[PDB]
């Protein structure tokens, strides 16, 4: 139809100028291109963690709490308090 | 704060202290004690002895035991008034 293929050439001709076509469009002042694919592609990290989300910052695993192996002065005393706790017993 | 022996410590000191002493009266009384009744020693007899294991024993322990010794001082008393009187 007329009215459907001339629709379609103003529709894709057109659409052309806008994507395919890196023409960027004459009735819009700012391109996109020079709008989205750079600087709005830090948009997605703009609502992600900015240089910290695509990078996951180094987090190493640390080590658990011990002792520090220490029997010579927390051994007599866990003795002592356990034997005190046990006169109650 | 971490891994310990909380059942351990029995070491330190024995449960019951004074049940502890308690019982280690216990085991002198107990140790120190005759078999069955041992050491009764109740014969005895030498001039006056024959006298005191037999009316001083206190298998009867009646008024008799006690007034032999009236019998007895009536029979030197009688004899007494005699050499006197």
């Amino acid at each position: 139809q007329d009215l459907y293929l001339r629709e379609l050439k103003d529709t894709k001709l057109a659409p052309s100028t806008l994507q395919d076509a890196e023409g960027n469009v004459k009735p819009w002042n700012p391109p996109q291109k020079p709008n989205l694919p750079e600087l709005e592609l830090q948009g997605p990290e703009a609502l992600k963690a900015y240089t910290e989300q695509n990078v996951e910052t180094a987090h190493v695993a640390k080590e658990s709490e011990e002792g520090e192996s220490e029997p010579i002065e927390e051994d007599w005393l866990v003795l002592d308090d356990a034997e005190e706790t046990k006169e109650s017993h | 704060v971490s891994t310990l022996i909380p059942p351990k410590v029995v070491s330190s000191k024995n449960i019951g202290s004074a049940p502890n002493a308690k019982r280690i009266a216990n085991v002198v009384h107990f140790y120190k004690s005759l078999p069955q009744g041992p050491a009764p020693a109740i014969k005895a007899n030498t001039r006056l002895a024959r006298y005191k294991a037999k009316y001083f024993d206190g298998d009867n322990a009646s008024g008799k035991p006690l007034w032999h010794f009236a019998l007895g001082i009536i029979a030197f008393g009688y004899s007494m008034e005699y050499y006197f009187h």
